[PDB]
Protein backbone atom coordinates (compact mmCIF):
# COMPACT_ATOMS: atom_id res chain seq x y z
CA UNK A 1 0.00 0.00 0.00
CA UNK A 2 2.97 2.33 0.56
CA UNK A 3 4.02 1.73 -3.05
CA UNK A 4 0.43 2.15 -4.27
CA UNK A 5 -0.22 5.40 -2.37
CA UNK A 6 1.67 7.85 -4.67
CA UNK A 7 -0.15 6.46 -7.72
CA UNK A 8 -3.54 7.52 -6.28
CA UNK A 9 -3.34 10.95 -7.87
CA UNK A 10 -7.04 11.26 -8.70
CA UNK A 11 -10.21 9.48 -7.57
CA UNK A 12 -13.19 8.79 -9.82
CA UNK A 13 -16.62 8.60 -8.21
CA UNK A 14 -17.64 5.49 -10.15
CA UNK A 15 -15.09 3.42 -8.23
CA UNK A 16 -15.03 5.11 -4.82
CA UNK A 17 -18.75 5.84 -4.45
CA UNK A 18 -21.27 5.42 -7.29
CA UNK A 19 -24.01 6.83 -5.03
CA UNK A 20 -22.56 10.34 -5.28
CA UNK A 21 -22.35 9.87 -9.05
CA UNK A 22 -26.04 8.91 -8.87
CA UNK A 23 -26.93 12.09 -6.97
CA UNK A 24 -28.72 14.61 -9.21
CA UNK A 25 -30.76 17.73 -8.40
CA UNK A 26 -30.63 17.28 -4.64
CA UNK A 27 -32.71 19.56 -2.44
CA UNK A 28 -29.82 19.26 0.04
CA UNK A 29 -28.15 22.66 0.26
CA UNK A 30 -24.51 23.31 -0.59
CA UNK A 31 -22.48 23.17 2.66
CA UNK A 32 -21.74 26.51 4.27
CA UNK A 33 -24.03 28.32 1.83
CA UNK A 34 -27.49 28.43 3.43
CA UNK A 35 -28.69 31.89 4.42
CA UNK A 36 -32.14 32.81 5.80
CA UNK A 37 -32.34 35.81 3.45
CA UNK A 38 -30.69 34.60 0.25
CA UNK A 39 -32.28 31.91 -1.93
CA UNK A 40 -31.22 28.35 -1.17
CA UNK A 41 -28.39 27.14 -3.41
CA UNK A 42 -29.20 23.44 -3.64
CA UNK A 43 -26.82 20.89 -5.12
CA UNK A 44 -27.38 20.18 -8.81
CA UNK A 45 -24.72 17.50 -9.31
CA UNK A 46 -21.29 16.40 -8.09
CA UNK A 47 -18.31 16.29 -10.42
CA UNK A 48 -17.20 12.72 -11.23
CA UNK A 49 -13.46 13.29 -10.63
CA UNK A 50 -11.77 14.39 -7.40
CA UNK A 51 -8.21 15.70 -7.70
CA UNK A 52 -6.33 14.50 -4.61
CA UNK A 53 -3.70 16.98 -3.43
CA UNK A 54 -0.34 15.28 -2.87
CA UNK A 55 0.13 16.30 0.76
CA UNK A 56 0.74 14.49 4.03
CA UNK A 57 -2.98 14.36 4.83
CA UNK A 58 -3.85 13.87 1.14
CA UNK A 59 -6.91 16.17 1.10
CA UNK A 60 -9.34 15.68 -1.76
CA UNK A 61 -10.56 18.49 -4.03
CA UNK A 62 -14.34 18.24 -4.11
CA UNK A 63 -16.36 20.55 -6.34
CA UNK A 64 -20.14 20.79 -6.30
CA UNK A 65 -22.51 22.46 -8.76
CA UNK A 66 -25.26 24.65 -7.35
CA UNK A 67 -28.73 25.30 -8.72
CA UNK A 68 -27.58 28.81 -9.71
CA UNK A 69 -24.90 27.44 -12.06
CA UNK A 70 -21.80 28.47 -10.09
CA UNK A 71 -19.23 25.87 -9.07
CA UNK A 72 -18.36 25.53 -5.38
CA UNK A 73 -14.95 23.96 -4.76
CA UNK A 74 -14.12 22.41 -1.38
CA UNK A 75 -11.31 20.45 0.25
CA UNK A 76 -12.07 17.14 1.97
CA UNK A 77 -9.88 16.99 5.07
CA UNK A 78 -9.36 13.64 6.76
CA UNK A 79 -8.27 12.73 10.31
CA UNK A 80 -8.32 16.29 11.63
CA UNK A 81 -10.88 18.02 13.84
CA UNK A 82 -12.60 21.03 12.25
CA UNK A 83 -14.79 22.11 15.18
CA UNK A 84 -11.96 24.38 16.32
CA UNK A 85 -11.83 25.93 12.85
CA UNK A 86 -15.61 26.38 12.98
CA UNK A 87 -15.37 28.29 16.27
CA UNK A 88 -12.45 30.34 14.91
CA UNK B 1 -5.18 -31.65 -49.00
CA UNK B 2 -2.57 -33.05 -46.60
CA UNK B 3 -0.89 -30.48 -44.37
CA UNK B 4 2.80 -30.22 -45.22
CA UNK B 5 3.83 -29.07 -41.73
CA UNK B 6 2.36 -27.81 -38.46
CA UNK B 7 4.13 -24.79 -36.98
CA UNK B 8 3.73 -23.49 -33.43
CA UNK B 9 4.14 -19.99 -31.98
CA UNK B 10 6.39 -21.02 -29.10
CA UNK B 11 7.06 -17.49 -27.83
CA UNK B 12 5.54 -14.01 -28.03
CA UNK B 13 7.37 -10.68 -27.69
CA UNK B 14 5.40 -7.56 -26.70
CA UNK B 15 7.37 -4.36 -27.30
CA UNK B 16 5.23 -1.48 -26.01
CA UNK B 17 6.76 1.90 -26.82
CA UNK B 18 3.71 3.56 -25.27
CA UNK B 19 5.71 6.36 -23.59
CA UNK B 20 2.97 7.01 -21.05
CA UNK B 21 2.51 10.62 -20.01
CA UNK B 22 4.60 12.04 -22.87
CA UNK B 23 3.29 12.95 -26.33
CA UNK B 24 5.63 12.38 -29.30
CA UNK B 25 6.75 15.64 -30.93
CA UNK B 26 5.74 14.49 -34.42
CA UNK B 27 2.00 14.50 -33.67
CA UNK B 28 0.22 17.18 -31.64
CA UNK B 29 -2.75 15.29 -30.22
CA UNK B 30 -6.03 17.06 -29.56
CA UNK B 31 -7.06 17.84 -26.00
CA UNK B 32 -9.50 14.88 -25.86
CA UNK B 33 -7.47 12.78 -28.36
CA UNK B 34 -7.45 8.99 -27.87
CA UNK B 35 -6.64 7.70 -24.39
CA UNK B 36 -7.76 4.04 -24.36
CA UNK B 37 -4.80 1.68 -24.84
CA UNK B 38 -5.68 -2.02 -24.50
CA UNK B 39 -8.87 -0.90 -22.72
CA UNK B 40 -6.77 0.81 -20.03
CA UNK B 41 -6.57 4.56 -19.41
CA UNK B 42 -2.87 5.24 -18.72
CA UNK B 43 -3.40 8.65 -17.10
CA UNK B 44 -5.68 7.24 -14.38
CA UNK B 45 -3.19 4.93 -12.64
CA UNK B 46 0.12 6.76 -13.11
CA UNK B 47 2.75 6.29 -15.82
CA UNK B 48 4.76 3.25 -14.71
CA UNK B 49 1.81 1.41 -13.18
CA UNK B 50 -0.17 2.01 -16.37
CA UNK B 51 2.71 0.73 -18.51
CA UNK B 52 3.00 -2.49 -16.50
CA UNK B 53 -0.77 -2.96 -16.36
CA UNK B 54 -1.17 -2.45 -20.11
CA UNK B 55 1.62 -4.94 -20.74
CA UNK B 56 -0.03 -7.52 -18.50
CA UNK B 57 -3.43 -6.89 -20.10
CA UNK B 58 -2.01 -7.30 -23.61
CA UNK B 59 -0.33 -10.53 -22.53
CA UNK B 60 -3.72 -11.74 -21.30
CA UNK B 61 -5.41 -10.71 -24.56
CA UNK B 62 -2.88 -12.70 -26.59
CA UNK B 63 -3.16 -15.61 -24.14
CA UNK B 64 -6.89 -15.67 -24.94
CA UNK B 65 -5.96 -17.02 -28.38
CA UNK B 66 -2.60 -18.72 -27.66
CA UNK B 67 -2.37 -19.50 -23.93
CA UNK B 68 0.64 -21.83 -24.32
CA UNK B 69 3.48 -19.45 -25.12
CA UNK B 70 6.37 -17.75 -23.36
CA UNK B 71 5.36 -14.08 -23.16
CA UNK B 72 8.14 -11.54 -22.56
CA UNK B 73 7.18 -7.87 -22.37
CA UNK B 74 9.49 -4.99 -23.26
CA UNK B 75 8.30 -1.64 -21.89
CA UNK B 76 10.02 1.34 -23.51
CA UNK C 1 -37.86 1.90 -61.08
CA UNK C 2 -40.67 -0.54 -61.88
CA UNK C 3 -38.12 -3.27 -62.59
CA UNK C 4 -36.52 -2.34 -59.27
CA UNK C 5 -39.84 -2.77 -57.46
CA UNK C 6 -40.47 -6.14 -59.08
CA UNK C 7 -36.96 -7.31 -58.20
CA UNK C 8 -37.38 -6.34 -54.54
CA UNK C 9 -40.79 -8.05 -54.51
CA UNK C 10 -39.30 -11.31 -55.81
CA UNK C 11 -36.37 -11.12 -53.39
CA UNK C 12 -38.72 -10.48 -50.48
CA UNK C 13 -40.86 -13.43 -51.55
CA UNK C 14 -37.68 -15.54 -51.53
CA UNK C 15 -36.76 -14.44 -47.99
CA UNK C 16 -38.28 -17.70 -46.71
CA UNK C 17 -36.63 -20.15 -49.11
CA UNK C 18 -33.06 -18.81 -48.70
CA UNK C 19 -33.04 -16.61 -45.57
CA UNK C 20 -29.26 -16.85 -45.14
CA UNK C 21 -28.68 -15.16 -48.50
CA UNK C 22 -31.75 -12.89 -48.62
CA UNK C 23 -32.14 -11.50 -45.09
CA UNK C 24 -28.76 -9.68 -44.85
CA UNK C 25 -29.09 -8.13 -48.32
CA UNK C 26 -32.66 -7.08 -47.55
CA UNK C 27 -31.42 -5.53 -44.32
CA UNK C 28 -28.80 -3.55 -46.24
CA UNK C 29 -31.37 -2.40 -48.80
CA UNK C 30 -33.64 -1.41 -45.92
CA UNK C 31 -30.75 0.66 -44.56
CA UNK C 32 -30.28 2.37 -47.92
CA UNK C 33 -34.02 2.95 -48.38
CA UNK C 34 -34.41 4.46 -44.92
CA UNK C 35 -31.43 6.79 -45.27
CA UNK C 36 -32.57 7.74 -48.78
CA UNK C 37 -36.01 8.65 -47.44
CA UNK C 38 -34.61 10.56 -44.46
CA UNK C 39 -31.86 12.51 -46.24
CA UNK C 40 -32.83 12.94 -49.90
CA UNK C 41 -34.82 16.16 -50.10
CA UNK C 42 -36.13 15.25 -53.55
CA UNK C 43 -39.79 14.43 -54.08
CA UNK C 44 -39.32 11.77 -56.76
CA UNK C 45 -36.50 10.05 -54.88
CA UNK C 46 -38.55 9.98 -51.68
CA UNK C 47 -41.53 8.65 -53.66
CA UNK C 48 -39.44 5.74 -54.91
CA UNK C 49 -37.96 5.19 -51.45
CA UNK C 50 -41.38 4.99 -49.78
CA UNK C 51 -42.71 2.70 -52.52
CA UNK C 52 -39.67 0.47 -52.01
CA UNK C 53 -40.37 0.42 -48.28
CA UNK C 54 -43.96 -0.64 -48.93
CA UNK C 55 -42.87 -3.45 -51.24
CA UNK C 56 -40.31 -4.64 -48.69
CA UNK C 57 -42.96 -4.59 -45.94
CA UNK C 58 -45.38 -6.60 -48.07
CA UNK C 59 -42.83 -9.18 -49.22
CA UNK C 60 -40.47 -9.49 -46.21
CA UNK C 61 -42.54 -9.26 -43.01
CA UNK C 62 -40.10 -11.54 -41.19
CA UNK C 63 -37.18 -9.29 -42.14
CA UNK C 64 -38.94 -6.06 -41.20
CA UNK C 65 -40.68 -7.28 -38.02
CA UNK C 66 -37.64 -6.76 -35.72
CA UNK C 67 -37.07 -3.34 -37.34
CA UNK C 68 -40.68 -2.21 -36.85
CA UNK C 69 -39.74 0.46 -34.30
CA UNK C 70 -37.10 2.24 -36.45
CA UNK C 71 -39.09 1.97 -39.67
CA UNK C 72 -42.20 3.39 -37.98
CA UNK C 73 -40.19 6.14 -36.27
CA UNK C 74 -38.66 7.22 -39.59
CA UNK C 75 -42.09 7.15 -41.26
CA UNK C 76 -43.49 9.26 -38.41
CA UNK C 77 -40.72 11.84 -38.72
CA UNK C 78 -41.37 12.05 -42.46
CA UNK C 79 -45.11 12.37 -41.81
CA UNK C 80 -44.52 15.37 -39.53
CA UNK C 81 -42.46 17.29 -42.11
CA UNK C 82 -43.75 20.67 -43.42
CA UNK C 83 -45.86 16.23 -53.27
CA UNK C 84 -48.84 13.85 -53.07
CA UNK D 1 -12.31 -7.39 -39.36
CA UNK D 2 -9.38 -5.01 -38.85
CA UNK D 3 -9.42 -4.20 -42.57
CA UNK D 4 -13.17 -3.59 -42.58
CA UNK D 5 -13.10 -1.40 -39.47
CA UNK D 6 -10.03 0.62 -40.46
CA UNK D 7 -11.36 1.28 -43.98
CA UNK D 8 -13.99 3.64 -42.56
CA UNK D 9 -11.23 5.82 -41.05
CA UNK D 10 -9.00 6.25 -44.14
CA UNK D 11 -6.60 3.52 -42.99
CA UNK D 12 -5.60 0.41 -44.95
CA UNK D 13 -4.05 -2.35 -42.82
CA UNK D 14 -1.24 -4.14 -44.65
CA UNK D 15 -0.15 -7.78 -44.58
CA UNK D 16 3.05 -9.20 -46.06
CA UNK D 17 1.07 -11.71 -48.17
CA UNK D 18 -1.19 -9.25 -49.97
CA UNK D 19 -4.76 -10.29 -49.22
CA UNK D 20 -7.39 -9.16 -51.73
CA UNK D 21 -9.77 -6.65 -50.13
CA UNK D 22 -12.59 -8.17 -48.08
CA UNK D 23 -14.46 -5.10 -46.84
CA UNK D 24 -17.18 -5.46 -49.49
CA UNK D 25 -17.89 -9.19 -49.13
CA UNK D 26 -21.57 -9.99 -48.68
CA UNK D 27 -20.96 -12.05 -45.53
CA UNK D 28 -20.29 -8.88 -43.53
CA UNK D 29 -23.94 -7.95 -44.08
CA UNK D 30 -24.87 -11.28 -42.49
CA UNK D 31 -22.46 -10.44 -39.67
CA UNK D 32 -24.24 -7.13 -39.06
CA UNK D 33 -27.65 -8.82 -39.19
CA UNK D 34 -26.60 -11.54 -36.74
CA UNK D 35 -25.08 -8.99 -34.36
CA UNK D 36 -28.23 -6.87 -34.52
CA UNK D 37 -30.47 -9.87 -33.81
CA UNK D 38 -28.25 -11.18 -31.01
CA UNK D 39 -27.80 -7.92 -29.09
CA UNK D 40 -31.40 -6.73 -29.56
CA UNK D 41 -32.37 -9.01 -26.65
CA UNK D 42 -29.73 -7.49 -24.35
CA UNK D 43 -32.05 -4.92 -22.69
CA UNK D 44 -34.41 -7.72 -21.63
CA UNK D 45 -31.49 -10.01 -20.73
CA UNK D 46 -29.97 -7.43 -18.39
CA UNK D 47 -33.08 -5.75 -16.99
CA UNK D 48 -35.93 -8.26 -17.20
CA UNK D 49 -33.66 -11.32 -17.31
CA UNK D 50 -35.12 -13.32 -20.19
CA UNK D 51 -33.78 -16.63 -21.46
CA UNK D 52 -31.18 -16.15 -24.20
CA UNK D 53 -32.69 -17.60 -27.39
CA UNK D 54 -29.99 -18.90 -29.71
CA UNK D 55 -29.41 -16.94 -32.90
CA UNK D 56 -30.85 -18.55 -36.05
CA UNK D 57 -27.72 -17.69 -38.03
CA UNK D 58 -26.35 -21.23 -38.24
CA UNK D 59 -29.79 -22.73 -38.90
CA UNK D 60 -30.37 -20.29 -41.77
CA UNK D 61 -26.92 -20.94 -43.23
CA UNK D 62 -27.44 -24.71 -43.10
CA UNK D 63 -30.81 -24.14 -44.77
CA UNK D 64 -29.03 -22.24 -47.54
CA UNK D 65 -26.53 -25.09 -47.86
CA UNK D 66 -29.46 -27.50 -48.19
CA UNK D 67 -31.02 -25.29 -50.88
CA UNK D 68 -27.71 -25.30 -52.76
CA UNK D 69 -27.51 -29.09 -52.46
CA UNK D 70 -31.07 -29.51 -53.74
CA UNK D 71 -29.96 -28.49 -57.25
CA UNK D 72 -26.17 -28.29 -56.99
CA UNK D 73 -25.51 -31.45 -59.00
CA UNK D 74 -23.54 -29.57 -61.65
CA UNK D 75 -19.94 -28.54 -60.96
CA UNK D 76 -20.92 -24.89 -60.56
CA UNK E 1 -12.54 42.55 -42.40
CA UNK E 2 -10.10 41.38 -45.06
CA UNK E 3 -7.07 42.77 -43.21
CA UNK E 4 -7.76 41.04 -39.90
CA UNK E 5 -8.87 37.77 -41.50
CA UNK E 6 -5.79 37.65 -43.74
CA UNK E 7 -3.65 38.34 -40.67
CA UNK E 8 -5.31 35.50 -38.74
CA UNK E 9 -4.80 33.05 -41.61
CA UNK E 10 -1.16 34.10 -42.00
CA UNK E 11 -0.48 33.69 -38.28
CA UNK E 12 -2.07 30.23 -38.24
CA UNK E 13 -0.09 29.17 -41.32
CA UNK E 14 3.19 30.41 -39.86
CA UNK E 15 2.53 28.70 -36.52
CA UNK E 16 1.65 25.43 -38.25
CA UNK E 17 0.03 22.74 -36.12
CA UNK E 18 0.55 24.69 -32.87
CA UNK E 19 -2.35 26.94 -33.93
CA UNK E 20 -4.84 24.47 -32.36
CA UNK E 21 -4.34 26.40 -29.12
CA UNK E 22 -6.24 29.43 -30.42
CA UNK E 23 -9.22 27.47 -31.79
CA UNK E 24 -11.57 28.22 -28.84
CA UNK E 25 -10.71 31.91 -29.16
CA UNK E 26 -11.07 32.16 -32.94
CA UNK E 27 -13.79 29.79 -34.13
CA UNK E 28 -16.95 31.01 -32.30
CA UNK E 29 -16.41 34.65 -33.24
CA UNK E 30 -15.45 33.60 -36.77
CA UNK E 31 -18.67 31.64 -37.24
CA UNK E 32 -20.79 34.46 -35.81
CA UNK E 33 -19.01 36.85 -38.18
CA UNK E 34 -19.81 34.74 -41.25
CA UNK E 35 -23.39 34.55 -39.98
CA UNK E 36 -23.73 38.33 -39.62
CA UNK E 37 -21.81 39.15 -42.79
CA UNK E 38 -23.29 40.64 -45.95
CA UNK E 39 -22.12 41.11 -49.52
CA UNK E 40 -18.91 40.02 -51.20
CA UNK E 41 -17.15 39.54 -47.85
CA UNK E 42 -19.01 36.23 -47.44
CA UNK E 43 -17.14 34.34 -50.16
CA UNK E 44 -13.76 35.63 -48.98
CA UNK E 45 -14.63 34.61 -45.42
CA UNK E 46 -15.59 31.11 -46.56
CA UNK E 47 -12.33 30.82 -48.52
CA UNK E 48 -10.28 31.88 -45.50
CA UNK E 49 -12.31 29.57 -43.27
CA UNK E 50 -11.43 26.74 -45.64
CA UNK E 51 -7.75 27.65 -45.39
CA UNK E 52 -8.14 27.69 -41.60
CA UNK E 53 -9.75 24.23 -41.69
CA UNK E 54 -6.85 22.98 -43.81
CA UNK E 55 -4.41 24.29 -41.20
CA UNK E 56 -6.44 22.86 -38.30
CA UNK E 57 -7.12 19.41 -39.89
CA UNK E 58 -8.58 16.92 -37.39
CA UNK E 59 -9.05 19.49 -34.60
CA UNK E 60 -12.03 21.24 -36.25
CA UNK E 61 -14.41 18.50 -35.10
CA UNK E 62 -16.15 20.40 -32.24
CA UNK E 63 -16.99 23.33 -34.53
CA UNK E 64 -17.71 21.12 -37.56
CA UNK E 65 -21.45 20.99 -36.86
CA UNK E 66 -21.68 24.78 -36.69
CA UNK E 67 -19.68 25.08 -39.91
CA UNK E 68 -22.05 22.64 -41.63
CA UNK E 69 -25.07 24.59 -40.37
CA UNK E 70 -23.62 27.84 -41.73
CA UNK E 71 -22.93 26.25 -45.12
CA UNK E 72 -26.46 24.83 -45.30
CA UNK E 73 -27.97 28.21 -44.41
CA UNK E 74 -25.85 30.19 -46.87
CA UNK E 75 -25.83 27.72 -49.78
CA UNK E 76 -27.64 29.31 -52.74
CA UNK E 77 -27.81 29.16 -56.54
CA UNK E 78 -25.05 31.79 -56.88
CA UNK E 79 -22.19 30.34 -58.91
CA UNK E 80 -19.41 32.04 -56.93
CA UNK E 81 -20.83 30.95 -53.56
CA UNK E 82 -21.35 27.41 -54.87
CA UNK E 83 -17.74 27.22 -56.06
CA UNK E 84 -16.38 28.58 -52.78
CA UNK E 85 -18.47 26.17 -50.70
CA UNK E 86 -17.33 23.26 -52.89
CA UNK E 87 -13.69 24.20 -52.30
CA UNK E 88 -14.42 24.47 -48.58
CA UNK E 89 -15.95 20.98 -48.80
CA UNK E 90 -12.75 19.62 -50.35
CA UNK E 91 -10.67 21.15 -47.57
CA UNK E 92 -13.09 19.81 -44.96
CA UNK E 93 -12.85 16.24 -46.26
CA UNK E 94 -9.06 16.28 -46.58
CA UNK E 95 -8.99 17.62 -43.01
CA UNK E 96 -11.39 15.16 -41.36
CA UNK E 97 -11.38 11.96 -43.40
CA UNK E 98 -13.31 9.23 -41.63
CA UNK E 99 -15.42 11.52 -39.45
CA UNK E 100 -16.78 13.41 -42.47
CA UNK E 101 -19.37 10.67 -43.02
CA UNK E 102 -21.17 12.00 -39.94
CA UNK E 103 -21.81 15.41 -41.54
CA UNK E 104 -22.18 14.22 -45.15
CA UNK E 105 -25.98 13.61 -44.89
CA UNK E 106 -26.58 17.26 -44.00
CA UNK E 107 -24.85 18.47 -47.17
CA UNK E 108 -26.26 15.71 -49.40
CA UNK E 109 -29.54 17.51 -50.33
CA UNK E 110 -27.63 20.55 -51.60
CA UNK E 111 -25.48 18.35 -53.84
CA UNK E 112 -28.59 16.56 -55.12
CA UNK E 113 -30.21 19.89 -55.98
CA UNK E 114 -27.02 21.08 -57.69
CA UNK E 115 -26.98 17.94 -59.84
CA UNK E 116 -30.68 18.26 -60.68
CA UNK E 117 -30.56 21.94 -61.71
CA UNK E 118 -27.27 23.45 -62.91
CA UNK E 119 -27.29 26.09 -65.66
CA UNK E 120 -23.66 27.14 -65.14
CA UNK E 121 -21.78 27.54 -68.45
CA UNK E 122 -20.32 24.13 -69.19
CA UNK E 123 -21.54 22.73 -65.84
CA UNK E 124 -18.21 23.70 -64.29
CA UNK E 125 -19.90 23.79 -60.87
CA UNK E 126 -20.98 20.19 -61.45
CA UNK E 127 -17.43 19.27 -62.48
CA UNK E 128 -15.95 20.83 -59.34
CA UNK E 129 -18.52 19.05 -57.18
CA UNK E 130 -17.49 15.87 -59.02
CA UNK E 131 -13.91 16.54 -57.94
CA UNK E 132 -15.11 16.97 -54.35
CA UNK E 133 -17.00 13.67 -54.57
CA UNK E 134 -13.78 12.10 -55.83
CA UNK E 135 -12.02 13.45 -52.75
CA UNK E 136 -14.75 12.12 -50.43
CA UNK E 137 -13.43 8.56 -50.58
CA UNK E 138 -14.66 5.88 -48.19
CA UNK E 139 -17.13 8.24 -46.49
CA UNK E 140 -19.52 7.70 -49.42
CA UNK E 141 -20.23 4.02 -48.71
CA UNK E 142 -23.45 4.71 -46.78
CA UNK E 143 -24.65 7.26 -49.34
CA UNK E 144 -23.33 5.97 -52.67
CA UNK E 145 -26.86 4.92 -53.61
CA UNK E 146 -27.81 8.58 -53.09
CA UNK E 147 -24.97 10.25 -54.97
CA UNK E 148 -24.56 7.77 -57.83
CA UNK E 149 -27.84 8.17 -59.82
CA UNK E 150 -27.20 11.92 -60.25
CA UNK E 151 -23.78 11.11 -61.74
CA UNK E 152 -25.24 8.31 -63.86
CA UNK E 153 -27.79 10.71 -65.34
CA UNK E 154 -25.03 13.32 -65.73
CA UNK E 155 -22.92 11.11 -67.99
CA UNK E 156 -25.91 9.41 -69.65
CA UNK E 157 -27.69 12.59 -70.77
CA UNK E 158 -26.65 13.37 -74.38
CA UNK E 159 -27.47 17.07 -73.97
CA UNK E 160 -24.86 17.42 -71.21
CA UNK E 161 -21.50 18.87 -72.29
CA UNK E 162 -18.68 16.50 -73.18
CA UNK E 163 -16.31 17.87 -70.48
CA UNK E 164 -18.99 17.34 -67.83
CA UNK E 165 -19.73 13.79 -68.97
CA UNK E 166 -16.01 13.01 -69.08
CA UNK E 167 -15.66 14.38 -65.54
CA UNK E 168 -18.53 12.14 -64.41
CA UNK E 169 -16.85 9.11 -65.99
CA UNK E 170 -13.56 9.94 -64.26
CA UNK E 171 -15.35 10.41 -60.93
CA UNK E 172 -17.03 7.01 -61.20
CA UNK E 173 -13.71 5.44 -62.22
CA UNK E 174 -12.00 6.95 -59.17
CA UNK E 175 -14.76 5.90 -56.77
CA UNK E 176 -14.45 2.38 -58.21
Amino acid sequence: ISKQLPQLTSLELQYVSPKLLMCRDLELAVPGTYDPNQPIIRIQSIAPSLQVITSKQRPRKLTLMGSNGHEFVFLLKGHEDLRQDERV
Amino acid sequence: WRMKDRMKTVSVALVLCLNVGVDPPDVVKTTPCARLECWIDPLSMGPQKALETIGANLQKQYENWQPRARYKQSLD
Amino acid sequence: FEIRELAICTVGRLSSMNPAFVMPFLRKMLIQILTELEHSGIGRIKEQSARMLGHLVSNAPRLIRPYMEPILKALILKLKDPNP
Amino acid sequence: LAERIMRSYNCTPVSSPRLPPTYMHAMWQAWDLAVDICLSQLPTIIEEGTAFRHSPFFAEQLTAFQVWLTMGVENR
Amino acid sequence: HTMVVQAITFIFKSLGLKCVQFLPQVMPTFLNVIRVCDGAIREFLFQQLGMLVSFVKSHIRPYMDEIVTLMREFWVMNTSIQSTIILLIEQIVVALGGEFKLYLPQLIPHMLRVFMHDNSPGRIVSIKLLAAIQLFGANLDDYLHLLLPPIVKLFDAPEAPLPSRKAALETVDRLT
